[PDB]
């Protein structure tokens, strides 16, 4: 029993930070083989005025920086533009360097955040991809260059990398490939979020791992048809609903189906003073996939 | 304002 | 910016886990130096009343199968520790951290490393509540997931989980055998002390939104501590007893704890009516360590 | 009613 956000553990992925700095500027980098990915402000003169990044990398004494991976020092070799990354040659292979992929995740996925300081992780929690592209995270100055990761049989599949914090709170990073989450710009500028919308379908698995756990005082008999529910959600922060297969399962091992849930989320939209396996507003953060393995471990 | 971290 | 449950870095614990197996019971145990500790539950029998010191005298130490991963572990001799079983084994663990033991107390907060099978799953920040249970995700299979925190590279170890209560809270016993709370390893009708919220918890969460910028629920009233104290045991919150933790929050907030405990009634009676940070406003699981490390770093 | 895990 219980529903709580974790993490996968996140020991092979502590192997592969490493502290990355350049004059006053130092952050996190990712050593894998024998490349070091980091954000590219970390050339960057300055963080009031505009950047142009093409000129601080032409300008770049590759002997000014220096990375770290505890108290071995990494010698650099090369340093190249990844859109928003820098890839940096170093002179040796990280012999610890797990099986591993890139993927660019999409709104409503969840990873895990390794939370970087000084070149060593401090924290691990999951997170989970808002609709405007932003993820709510708790990070401070020099926690760039912190890696968002999931595994999967072993692999680890890293999928962002710490950037920026928009004018709210809001945490911004790239992938792997270099490209800047929601397609704000690594400028220290004034650029707003757009509004986030609840995801749905995260609101359902989490309505259902409820159910699993005994809360069905929000559960109605009432009813209402993915159509109605859509046209009420676009004008009421949420998200619509498209696949309902993937709810099977869980209308199957509770007798709840998908329309039911639907018209408790309208009515939930206020708790009335009461909470839902501790929480007093819905969230989207969780997936059915964690769900399912948090229930039954499958 | 973004702050880069 | 931003406050997040997170847990500490779980790579030093990960290879301390072994699978644990007797009869048809399987669970995880904890390796360090040439000793596993597991819960003594894997060598009971069905699902009646235990004599534990029976099932120890009946015990065949090569019915064990305990495992690293594909590795298996020679039994050389098993003793008793309260609710625990100390099994010395002829392999020494290569990756044994520097460790020590230690009794956790209600409001402090440790490291969840959720485990099946012999291999650790997820990891996750909990805090160990009034009633000496937490509020955690744990399945059958789960028992001997450890508790642990990390300071200054030794792991203190505070948990090894034993079994959910009746209504799905989650209790363990500390290195030494010692059950938190004093429940029964028995498959038993035993039933929780009253669950209430961690005051002193609470105190640092509102500190940390209002460095965070939430002010919205701030009284300009304020109360005594023994006043709210008198007050706080007839409302599902635990009395305040510390109070110069907070005299660096007082500070650079300008608020002191009277107008955060005045506020607390407060929010009691319009409880739900707005979110803190996104949280429940009543939150009591980040600990006045946990929002200095977040917001400072120190 | 107790759950050993």
């Amino acid at each position: 029993a219980g529903l709580r956000k974790m993490a996968q553990p996140s020991g092979v992925v502590e192997k592969c930070i490493v502290r990355v700095c350049y004059g006053n500027m130092a952050l996190n980098g990712l050593w894998l083989g024998d490349t070091v990915m980091c954000p590219r402000h970390v050339i960057a003169s300055s963080t009031t005025s505009t950047i142009d990044y093409d000129y601080a990398l032409s300008v770049l004494r590759l002997h000014n920086f220096s990375i770290s991976s505890g108290n071995v020092f990494l010698g650099v070799v090369g340093v190249t533009m990844r859109g928003a990354l820098l890839q940096i040659k170093v002179n040796q292979n990280n012999v610890h360097t797990p099986k591993y992929t890139y993927r660019t995740v999409r709104p409503g996925e969840s990873f895990n955040i390794l939370a970087c300081y000084d070149g060593a992780a401090a924290g691990v929690y999951g997170v989970n991809m808002r609709s405007n592209y932003t993820i709510r995270g708790s990070f401070i100055n020099g926690a760039a260059g912190s890696p968002g990761y999931n595994i999967n049989n072993g692999t680890v599949e890293f999928c962002y990398l710490h950037q920026l914090e928009l004018g709210s709170g809001c945490h911004v990073g790239s992938d792997l490939d270099g490209v800047m989450y929601g397609g704000y710009e690594d400028q220290p500028t004034l650029q707003v979020e757009g509004a986030s919308s609840l995801f749905t379908e995260n609101v359902l698995a989490f309505l259902y791992a409820a159910l699993i756990n005994g809360s069905t005082w929000w559960l109605s008999s009432s009813r209402i048809a993915v159509d109605r529910f859509n046209e009420w959600a676009v004008h009421n922060g949420m998200t619509t609903v498209v696949n309902t297969d993937c709810f099977s399962i869980f209308a199957a091992k509770t007798g709840v189906d998908v329309q039911r849930l639907l018209a408790s989320i309208q009515s939930l939209h206020n708790f009335g003073g009461k909470q839902i396996l501790g929480y007093t507003s819905l969230t989207d953060e969780f997936t059915t996939g964690e769900v399912i393995r948090q229930m039954y471990g499958v | 304002t973004v702050r880069l971290q």
